[PDB]
Parts: C-alpha cells; structure tokens; sequence
C-alpha cells in the first residue's frame, strides 16, 4: 500500500480508480445465423 | 537561560538586653541576606514527517493534510507525555517525577 | 459496502538533546502513521403474509 510516506493510505482500494469501463475482446465472428432466409411461417 | 532572582528568607532581629540600652551593641545584630538565583532553560521536540512524491501520486486522496496534522498533533502529545512523567535527562522534567525529587 | 478512513492513533514526537543540535538527529524521530478502514455492511430482515 506505498508504505514509505509516513502517512499511507488505509487499504489499496484507495489508491485505485475503480473505473467502470466495460471493455470485451474481439469476439467471435457470427456467419450462418443469417445468411439464410427467412420463412415466416404464421403457423405450426 | 533566563535568571530571576529569589528574595532570601527572612532573619531574626535579635533582642537585646538592658545591659546592651547605652551601647553600640543596642542597635542589634545585623540581619544579612543574599538573593538567589533561579535558572530557566529550554530543551527540543521535534519530528519529522515524509510525504514521498509517489504516494501523494498513489492515494486517491491528498494525505499531507493528515502529515500536518499528525505532525501538529504529535509535538502537543510529546510536550503531554513528558510533562507527565519526563525523567529531565534531554527531555523536559514533569510533574510526576518533579514529586518524586521532592 | 462502505469503507470510510479511519484516523490512525496519536504519535509522539523525541524530545532530542543539547548534542543533537546541528545534527540529523536534531530533528526528531518519524511520526508515521497509517489511516484504517471500517467497513459497513446489511443483512436483510424478511417477512411474508398470504390472506
């Protein structure tokens, strides 16, 4: 917790900046969902 | 050092007799005294406190306000301890040891 | 949760002697210190009524 001060800081939840940025990797690409065409179909 | 000085005790003035009415010896014996000295002197407190440049950097918070204030804080407890019980070596000398001499 | 800082406990200063002057020692003795957390937390209470 940067103990060399002489006056540090409680816990190093406070030396942080929780930042509440989601980021995700690049993901899988999605192809065959809708490629194809649709039959809309109005009953069973 | 500051020196101030003591009045010395008080002396008697002797009683002289019916023999002595008439003499030089009826004026009395002299009443003498010598003022005396107390001596004031100061000793040292002190503390040192050290904000690095990182942890000011790594605290989300300031935290050299609390450096000031502990460092305030912590001469008026030093005066309080030793004015209690300081033994005078380098350190002022206190009321419970002041007793204790006494 | 709640963190909130505690202040640390009082700190005494070194009464530093007549050799010490001019010198580091004249200076005292770290006061160091550390804040503290105290952490708040709930426990949740239930009740259920069916008429």
């Amino acid at each position: 917790v940067n103990q060399s001060s002489s006056v540090e800081v409680s816990s190093e939840s406070y030396e942080t900046i929780f930042s509440q940025r989601i980021i995700r990797d690049l993901q899988k690409e999605l192809v065959v969902g809708a490629l194809f065409e649709e039959l809309p179909m109005s009953s069973k | 050092i500051l020196t101030m000085l003591v009045e010395p005790d008080a002396g008697k003035a002797t009683w002289v007799a019916a023999s002595t009415y008439g003499t030089d010896t009826t004026t009395g014996e002299e009443v003498k005294g010598a003022l005396k000295e107390i001596h004031f002197s100061t000793y040292k407190l002190a503390a040192k406190s050290f904000i690095t440049d990182e942890t000011e950097e790594d605290a989300i918070f300031s935290l050299l306000p609390l450096l000031r204030k502990r460092l305030i804080e912590a001469h008026a407890v030093s005066i309080e301890e030793a004015f209690m019980t300081g033994d005078g070596s380098g350190k002022p000398k206190g009321l419970l040891t002041l007793a204790s001499e006494d």
